[PDB]
């Protein structure tokens, strides 16, 4: 959704524009180094770990500055459109015969940049990250549980989230066979999935808040699961180990998780209902 | 439920208003004072979202109609000149959100489809004609002040809530601004995001574009000449454009986000899939099957 106009957001000079324009060949570089920059910049705004409530601010102010930068380079586009067309009007009255075709706003891509511009985006861009980043720092100083976590605190906290989805992966596999609670396994699986992020690169669990929110949702998602079905949860739940498990190069292994976790839900009491993180009903 | 639709559980339930709803009444001005674009908790409990599983991706918006039946655009399922053709698990639909960049575990619902149902004579191939599509949920979800449907309208609530320079309002977590190059990226925000438009005289849709418009679209934006400005954008697509009816006091889904030309470009306006045209399909298709 567009609603605000970034258009004096823009830190380039005026008068930067009207410089020397810079050759053609050379310029294609600089413009591909420009939009570098720019999604640099949007993938440092979207990391995992600022998607908190105290980042909001520091977030706005960087992506107002970003898009700032971006209205600037989109109104020169715009502006040098206006001025191609004209131009291919008179290509045309001048070589009658010819039957190139005009280039949409879409396929046209800037040919007018100096130095100066690329100079003051470039800086502008790095001014704004840098910031972005003492915010961060300030931010982080004032909430302990935001402050990242040494690579060794980040190794054990990433193995008790990692552990207690792989419990929820038993129940899941528990229960993906049962006509009467596919579904929900099915889904359980699904939200799993979705909190700790793709497997090739997950969230990291940087710090003590994303530590301990993270496992309220598995836990919560976990409770999700034996609340629709109307099962009970137990009490120990073998953790899933795909080289101990898995369903093709571990048939046997599988089938006794499988059937331990099956029984254990058989032999659980409900008294995990009092104790849920979510409130139900 | 259906009888309950459009009635918003932490607002007219509540006897409470919005911040904006009031900018869609005929008597209003709009100066100084503007409102932000972020949405207020709750205030389109209809809102959904579509979500690609692998590689995560908030792919576009959609909206709740029933307990069981999810609305968007199918363009954001099937588009073939992309390379689009995803399949019922290939994605989720998350409901009651508000912010994007966490799990909402007290409010939000992620739901399992069962089954897809693509308009048969969408047209990608020209001008996305009867670009809409219905997602059946595996289970029913429940209602809560979160999650609740939006209503659809009938005929007569479409040809008297249709009039240019009437405003609705579109919603979602999509792109913030055009980019000077498509390799930019999105510029998304982390919660959803409101904007109030007008709809616009045909002739002017019509003449704003060299694409073959069809009476199952509508277009709305502000005028060159009007200075405010707003639009949809890229990722908003399949979400709903609202109409609040000073009938009855109930919103209506009188479109879906389908296309535009850049995003808030001067002379452009936003298209949208016109629902009420589009109703007898829907309708066949909730009757048909669940
Ligand atoms: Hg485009
Ligand atoms: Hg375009």
């Amino acid at each position: 959704i567009v609603t605000k106009d970034y258009s004096k957001e823009s830190r380039v000079n005026e008068n930067s524009k009207y410089g020397t324009l810079i050759s053609d060949w050379y310029l294609k570089g600089r413009l591909t180094s420009l939009e570098s920059q720019f999604i640099n910049a949007l993938g440092i705004l979207e990391t995992y770990h600022y998607g908190e409530k105290e980042y909001k601010d520091a977030k706005d102010k960087l992506m107002t500055r970003i898009l700032g930068e971006d209205q600037y380079l989109l109104e020169r586009k715009k502006v040098q459109y206006e001025e191609y067309k004209k131009l291919y009007k008179k290509y045309k009255e001048e070589n009658p015969t010819s039957k190139v075709k005009m280039k949409t706003f879409d396929q046209y891509t800037i040919e007018d940049l100096t130095m100066r511009e690329y100079n003051e985006l470039t800086e502008s861009l790095k001014s704004a990250v840098k910031d972005f980043e003492k915010d961060v720092e300030i931010i982080e100083n004032q909430h302990h549980d935001l402050k990242p976590f040494t690579d060794e605190m980040e190794e054990k906290a990433t193995a008790r989230v990692d552990d207690l989805a792989n419990k929820a992966y038993s129940v899941y596999f528990a229960f993906v066979r049962d006509t009467q609670h596919k579904t929900e396994a099915l889904e359980l699986k699904a939200k799993v999935d979705l909190v700790l992020g793709d497997e090739d690169k997950p969230h990291r669990i940087s710090n003590e808040r994303i530590e301990k929110e993270m496992i309220k949702d598995l836990e919560s998602i976990i409770e999700d699961f034996f609340i629709e079905t109307g099962l009970n949860k137990p009490d120990n739940i073998t953790s899933y180990d795909s080289s101990k498990h898995h369903y093709k190069n571990h048939s046997e292994g599988f089938e006794a998780l499988v059937k331990e976790t099956r029984e254990a839900v058989t032999n659980a009491n409900d008294s995990w209902k009092t104790k849920t993180v979510k409130k139900y009903g | 439920g259906e009888a309950d639709c459009g009635l918003r559980p932490l607002f007219e339930k509540k006897s409470l208003e919005d911040k904006t709803e009031r900018e869609l009444l005929e008597s209003y001005i709009d100066g100084r004072i503007v409102e932000g674009s972020d949405a207020e908790i709750g205030m389109s409990p209809w809102q959904v979202m579509l979500f690609r599983k692998s590689p995560q991706e908030l792919l576009c918006g959609a909206s709740l109609i029933s307990d069981r039946w999810v609305l968007t655009a199918a363009h954001c399922l099937l588009y073939p000149p992309w390379d689009k053709n995803f399949t019922e698990n290939d994605l989720l639909v998350r409901i009651g959100k508000h912010s994007r960049t966490r799990y909402e575990r007290n409010i939000e619902k992620i739901s399992m489809l069962e089954k897809i149902y693509i308009h048969p004579r969408y047209n990608w191939r020209e001008n996305l004609d009867r670009d809409i599509a219905l997602m059946k949920l595996k289970k029913p979800v429940a209602f809560s002040d979160y999650i609740h449907p939006v209503c659809l309208p009938d005929r007569e609530t479409a040809a008297s809530l249709l009039q240019a320079g009437y405003k609705g309002r579109v919603t979602g977590w999509g792109n913030l601004k055009e980019t000077w190059t498509a390799n930019v990226g999105k510029g998304q925000p982390s919660v959803l995001q409101v904007v109030n438009l007008p709809i616009v005289e045909r002739p002017v849709c019509k003449d704003s574009t060299r694409i073959r418009i069809t009476d199952n679209m509508f277009c709305a934006g502000y005028k060159p000449d009007e200075g405010k400005r707003g639009d949809a954008c890229e990722g908003d697509s399949g979400g709903p454009f609202v109409m609040k009816s000073p009938f009855n006091n109930r919103w209506y889904q009188m479109g879906i986000v389908s296309w535009g030309e850049g995003c808030d470009r001067d002379g452009k306006y936003g298209f949208y899939t016109h629902v009420f045209r589009l109703k007898k399909w829907i309708q066949k298709v909730i009757d048909q099957f669940g």
